[PDB]
């Protein structure tokens, strides 16, 4: 049975790694958490530590309040039993006001501005935590791809929860805090709108996202297939190419002639995964401001 | 026309069959034993899409489409225009990707690479003969499969899924589909790293692995390191695929009722199903 | 109509994505060449990028990409037909020659270097605090190649310092001397460390280090790639 390197088969632990300092403001930086010999099967087995400041702080604050306000109604949904609470979980939902109150703020506690307040909680959790991964990668030197990135995924939330509500003139637009009641929502959203699988960019969210498993299935298998050359040590290889790079390179083109680079791919990468929510934002924000019914839309575009 | 550092690597050897018969290249592509049968197969089976899109009567690629025999045929053969063809090209089309999965086989054996990428191929396959193979035959009927055609088999998608239901509540179908977020998350972020040090802000000097740990941990208080997260992309997406053919594999089979009502089995246990109040009660 | 243009907009982005993807993965490689090293004819329709600097830390240098390639080693390797793309014979012994499954790159001879400066990878005996955490401890364990023959013994493990890994395994032969085995081609069982890659006969041909307490990335890809050569050329010698 060859060894496959999918699994770690000897574990070393040295003392705790603090991390890289560049232009980091050390003073809020934790130290470092547990080691956990679990994760360390698979991946690093170091926890923390973590960076925590005003803004971190903020963020986490902001998100707990969102998560509990939500948890609070479901609660009251409950009748406060936890034995009900458990039992209904999945299928409490906060809902937004109702079209009468529009974009207003005047909705009763109990019929939409409860939600209104959990998702400000959220607006505000999300965006400063977008603001953390700008602020880390600047303290540390390095490009901003990671906020770039998030913010396609940010896109299509925005355009789910604030956008599109705005643009379409109520809060009952928005998506409902709730396990099955969102789902309930995307299954109605897309009847509602003639069916999201005539809606030419539904279509290319889907090739997107398929394209990421295909893609992390094609570079993940090639990287520990050339592991043995040090394959996975990237940066390096991109400085320094080594034989790991050139075997993953001709594998792939002898196979469907053509080829990436050890830095290439990752452009690959990002640009596939991004466009899932990207194409995605942008077939959302579509259906209902411009195009009511994407059949019909079909019927007279192609 | 080799890359520059390709000539040493282009030697004898590494095929499963057929000696030093296929052993050579085609411009860049590989040839093999098993580039001479994908090229068959995929020929073959393109050519019956030619030649049943007229059988059905267009050329236009946006309406080309194959359908497989209807039910009443149940698991037999069927005559050419009426989903003769469809079969034959099933056949072509396993073909073609057991074959090119095999050459990928051969092209890992000649470079001395590990064989991860033919494996993960291989849950692509699986999931594919599950739609057309082993699911039409637990329920009785290629009818069941769905047809080759760009538009139509969306069609298929969506008749299928509200079969039984908003499809959102098969259980394993939301296992699936946590992969598949997930696995997208995991590949803007793994992109976006590797880039963000080989690609520092202006002037400065790349970073190492090290900035790259050390992003994270200050990020979310952990980092996988550059082995691991090329270890979870592959479980991440190989797991999708899985959940995706066993949400599939069991629908219409072990269950065929509408996948919202499976969730009665815990909102019926003993200790709260009869307790007021909430959502059931 | 805003959708249709919006769509229109979209296909014209992705095609300009595309072309700048391409080219991007042409900063290694290219342009491509004969079997005989001069520049082939076809280089596709894809012209070459721009060239961008990369500026290596630690006064390592830049790398500018793309730019002249050259092999910068000999390659022992005759063709066996009269026209393009046909395999090409090894003219002496494959392992011994680097090429094949057991090529390497010359890659800079000079170890990888941590953020801090220090060599990336240690003898874990000369890597203060560091330890085997979690399975099983391969040193001392007798180390078995494809022929069931026992080829030597571990001695140690070679540790990546920044990242808390095991990436070789040191194992004296012999004669006394020794050798890194990749971490990935070998399998620490509870009696024995298996490597299939290789037969016991062929351990003393694995390339040697320089230095007892560092390697170098040429070192590396040399020790990497004669190992996975091995399971390509110790076949005959690979029992069961
Ligand atoms: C409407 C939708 C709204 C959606 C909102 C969310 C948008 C999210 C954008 C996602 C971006 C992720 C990209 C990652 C990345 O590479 O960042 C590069 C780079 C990394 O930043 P850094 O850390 O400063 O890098 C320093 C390094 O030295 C240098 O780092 P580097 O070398 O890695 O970066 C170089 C990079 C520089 O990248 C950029 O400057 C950003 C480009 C973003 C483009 C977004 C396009 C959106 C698609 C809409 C399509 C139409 C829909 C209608 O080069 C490129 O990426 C080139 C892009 C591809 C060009 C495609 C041309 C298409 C037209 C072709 C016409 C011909 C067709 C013929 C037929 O980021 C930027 O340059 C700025 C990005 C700002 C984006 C936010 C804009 C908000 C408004
Ligand atoms: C997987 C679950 C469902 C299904 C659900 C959906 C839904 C829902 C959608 C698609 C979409 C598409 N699917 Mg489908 N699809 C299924 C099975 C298949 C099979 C198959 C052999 O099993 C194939 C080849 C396709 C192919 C396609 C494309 C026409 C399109 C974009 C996919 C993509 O980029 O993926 C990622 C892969 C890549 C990026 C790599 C490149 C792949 C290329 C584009 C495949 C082209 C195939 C060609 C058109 C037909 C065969 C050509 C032969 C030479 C004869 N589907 C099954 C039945 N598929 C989307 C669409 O727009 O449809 C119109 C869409 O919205
Ligand atoms: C019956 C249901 C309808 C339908 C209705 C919809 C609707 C409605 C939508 C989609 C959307 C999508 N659909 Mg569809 N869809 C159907 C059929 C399908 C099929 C299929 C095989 O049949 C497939 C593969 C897909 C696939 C897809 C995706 C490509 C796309 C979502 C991308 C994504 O990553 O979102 C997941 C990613 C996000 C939501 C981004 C989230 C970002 C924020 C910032 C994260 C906040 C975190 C928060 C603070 C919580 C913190 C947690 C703790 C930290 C732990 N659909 C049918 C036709 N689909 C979306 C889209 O883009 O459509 C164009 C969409 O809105
Ligand atoms: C109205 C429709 C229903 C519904 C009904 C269904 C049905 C029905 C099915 C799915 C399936 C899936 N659905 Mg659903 N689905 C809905 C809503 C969603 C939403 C959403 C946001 O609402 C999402 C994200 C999903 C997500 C998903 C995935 C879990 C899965 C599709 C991927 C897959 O199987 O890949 C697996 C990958 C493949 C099959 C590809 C195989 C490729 C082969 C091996 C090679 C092709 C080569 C090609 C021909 C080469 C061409 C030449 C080259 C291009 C040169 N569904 C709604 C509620 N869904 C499907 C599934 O699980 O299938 C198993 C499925 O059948
Ligand atoms: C480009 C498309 C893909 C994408 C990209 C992406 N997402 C990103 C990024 C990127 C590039 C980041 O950099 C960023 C990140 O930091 O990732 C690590 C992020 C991220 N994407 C996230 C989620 C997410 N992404 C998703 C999807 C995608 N992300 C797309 C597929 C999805 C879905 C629905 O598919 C989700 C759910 C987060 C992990 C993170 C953004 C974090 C954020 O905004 O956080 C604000 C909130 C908080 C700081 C606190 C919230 C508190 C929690 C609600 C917990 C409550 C439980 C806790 C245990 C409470 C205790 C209670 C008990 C006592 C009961
Ligand atoms: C398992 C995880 C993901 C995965 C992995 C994966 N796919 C892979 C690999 C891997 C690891 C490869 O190595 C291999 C490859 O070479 O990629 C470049 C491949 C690949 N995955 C591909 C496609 C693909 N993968 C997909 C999905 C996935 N691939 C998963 C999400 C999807 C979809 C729909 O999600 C598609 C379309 C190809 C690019 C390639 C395999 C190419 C191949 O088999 O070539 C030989 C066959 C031909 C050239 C043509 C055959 C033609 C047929 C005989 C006739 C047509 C029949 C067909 C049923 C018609 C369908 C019509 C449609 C409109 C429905
Ligand atoms: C770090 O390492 C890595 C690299 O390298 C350095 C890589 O390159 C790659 C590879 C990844 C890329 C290049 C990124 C782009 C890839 C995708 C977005 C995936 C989708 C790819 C396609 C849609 C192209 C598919 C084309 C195919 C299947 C081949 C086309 C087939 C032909 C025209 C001929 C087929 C050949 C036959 C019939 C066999 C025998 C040949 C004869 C002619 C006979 C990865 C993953 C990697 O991680
Ligand atoms: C044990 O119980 C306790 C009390 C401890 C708990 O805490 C239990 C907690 C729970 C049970 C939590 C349960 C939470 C869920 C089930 C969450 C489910 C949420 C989703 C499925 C989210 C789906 C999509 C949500 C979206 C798309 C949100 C969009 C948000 C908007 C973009 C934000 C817009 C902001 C607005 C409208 C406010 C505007 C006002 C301004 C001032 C700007
Ligand atoms: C995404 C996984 C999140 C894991 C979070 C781990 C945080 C580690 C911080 C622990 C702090 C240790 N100490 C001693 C300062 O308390
Ligand atoms: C928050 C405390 C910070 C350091 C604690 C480290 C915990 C590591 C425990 C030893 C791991 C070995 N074990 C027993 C799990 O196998
Ligand atoms: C902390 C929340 C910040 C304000 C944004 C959301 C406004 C909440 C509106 C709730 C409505 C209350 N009231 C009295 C009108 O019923
Ligand atoms: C960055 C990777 C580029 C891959 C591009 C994938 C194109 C898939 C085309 C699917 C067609 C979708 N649609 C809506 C037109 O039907
Ligand atoms: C765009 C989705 C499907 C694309 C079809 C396959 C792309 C062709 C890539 C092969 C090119 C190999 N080539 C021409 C350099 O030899
Ligand atoms: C969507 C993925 C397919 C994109 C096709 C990318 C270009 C393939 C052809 C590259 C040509 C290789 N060549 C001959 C220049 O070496
Ligand atoms: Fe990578
Ligand atoms: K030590
Ligand atoms: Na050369």
């Amino acid at each position: 049975a060859e060894y496959q390197n999918i699994f770690t088969q000897v574990q070393v632990r040295g003392p705790a790694d603090l991390g890289m300092t560049e232009d980091v403001n050390l003073a809020n930086r934790s130290g470092v958490g547990p080691f956990s010999t679990l994760l360390g099967w698979f991946g690093n087995a170091q926890l923390g530590p973590i960076y925590l400041g005003s803004l971190g702080v903020l963020s986490l604050f902001s998100g707990l309040m969102w998560f509990f306000t939500i948890g609070i109604w479901f609660w009251y949904q409950a009748g406060w039993n936890p034995a009900v609470f458990l039992r209904d979980l999945f299928f409490f939902s906060l809902e937004p006001p109702a079209p009468e109150y529009g974009l207003s703020f005047a909705a009763p506690l109990k019929e939409g501005g409860l939600w209104l307040i959990a998702s400000f909680f959220m607006f505000v959790a999300v965006w400063s935590w977008w603001g953390r991964t700008y602020l880390r990668a600047q303290a540390l030197g390095m490009g901003k791809h990671t906020a770039w990135a998030f913010l396609s995924a940010i896109w299509l939330w925005m355009v789910l929860g604030f956008i599109r509500p705005i643009l379409m003139g109520s809060w009952s637009e928005a998506v409902p805090y709730g396990i099955f009641s969102h789902l309930d929502w995307t299954n109605n959203f897309s009847l509602v709108h003639g069916n999201l699988f005539y809606n030419p960019f539904h279509g290319l969210s889907i090739a997107f996202l398929y394209g990421s498993a295909l893609l992390f299935a094609m570079h993940g298998a090639t990287i520990l297939a050339v592991s043995r050359f040090g394959g996975e040590r990237e940066l390096e290889q991109i400085a320094d190419r080594g034989t790991a790079a050139e075997r993953a390179a001709l594998f792939w083109r002898w196979t469907m002639g053509f080829n990436a680079t050890m830095e290439g791919i990752h452009r690959w990468a990002i640009w596939m995964a991004v466009l899932v929510t990207l194409t995605g934002g942008i077939g959302i924000l579509l259906s209902g401001t411009v195009v009511d019914n994407w059949y019909v839309w079909g019927q007279n575009h192609g | 026309a080799l890359l520059s550092f390709e000539r040493k690597y282009r030697v004898p050897g590494g095929t499963l069959v057929g000696g030093n018969l296929f052993d050579f290249w085609v411009g860049p592509f590989y040839v093999g034993f098993f580039g001479v049968a994908t090229f068959f197969f995929a020929a073959l089976g393109i050519i019956l899409i030619a030649w049943s899109a007229v059988l059905q009567g267009t050329w236009n690629p946006q309406l080309i489409s194959v359908y497989p025999p209807a039910l009443e045929y149940g698991l037999g053969g069927a005559p050419l225009a009426k989903g003769g063809l469809w079969q034959i090209i099933t056949i072509c089309a396993t073909g073609a990707f057991v074959s090119w999965a095999l050459r990928e086989v051969e092209i890992c054996r000649k470079l001395g690479i590990g064989y991860h990428i033919p494996f993960a191929f291989a849950f692509a396959i699986l999931a594919y003969l599950t739609l057309v193979l082993f699911r039409p035959v637990m329920m009785g009927a290629w009818g069941y499969a769905f047809p080759y055609g760009i538009w139509t088999h969306l069609d298929w998608v969506s008749n299928t899924g509200y079969t039984y239901g908003n499809f959102h509540y098969n259980p394993a179908h939301m296992i699936a589909i946590t992969f598949f977020f997930t696995n997208a998350l995991a590949l803007a972020l793994h992109g976006a790293l590797v880039l963000s040090a080989a690609n520092p802000e202006k002037g400065k000097e790349m970073r190492t692995p090290d900035h790259e740990d050390t992003f994270f941990r200050d990020l979310v208080g952990y980092s996988i390191g550059t082995l691991g997260i090329h270890r979870l992309g592959l479980l991440l997406s190989l797991s999708a695929v899985f959940f995706s053919a066993l949400c599939m594999i069991i629908t219409g089979t072990i269950w065929f009722d509408q996948w919202v009502d499976w969730w009665q089995w815990w909102v019926k246990l003993p200790w709260w199903a009869n307790i007021p109040g909430g959502i059931n009660g | 109509d805003l959708a249709s243009l919006a769509i229109y907009s979209f296909w014209i982005f992705l095609a300009g994505l595309i072309y700048y993807l391409q080219t991007e993965n042409m900063r290694e490689g290219y342009p491509l060449e004969n079997e005989d090293g001069t520049p082939a004819a076809n280089q596709g329709p894809f012209p070459l990028p721009k060239p961008k600097t990369f500026i290596l830390p630690h006064g390592r240098g830049t790398l500018t990409v793309p730019g002249p390639e050259s092999e910068d080693r000999p390659i022992a390797l005759a063709r066996t037909a009269v026209s393009e793309g046909f395999p090409h014979a090894p003219t002496g012994d494959p392992m011994k020659d680097g090429v094949g499954p057991a090529s390497w790159v010359a890659r800079r001879d000079l170890p990888e270097l941590d953020g801090h400066g220090h060599n990336k990878i240690k003898p874990m005996k000369a890597a203060a605090g560091f330890h085997v955490s979690a399975g099983k401890n391969p040193i001392g364990l007798p180390v078995r190649g494809c022929d069931l023959e026992i080829a030597g013994k571990v001695v140690d493990i070679w540790v990546d310092i920044p990242e808390q890994m095991a990436r070789f395994l040191e194992v004296e032969l012999k004669d006394g001397s020794t050798r890194l085995l990749p971490m990935q081609m070998v399998k620490v069982q509870s009696n024995r460390v298996h490597v299939n890659a290789l037969s016991s006969d062929l351990f003393a041909g694995i390339p040697t280090i320089k230095s007892p307490t560092e390697v170098t990335l040429l070192e590396e890809d040399k020790i990497c790639g004669y190992v996975a050569g091995g399971l390509m050329y110790a076949a005959p010698k690979r029992k069961s």
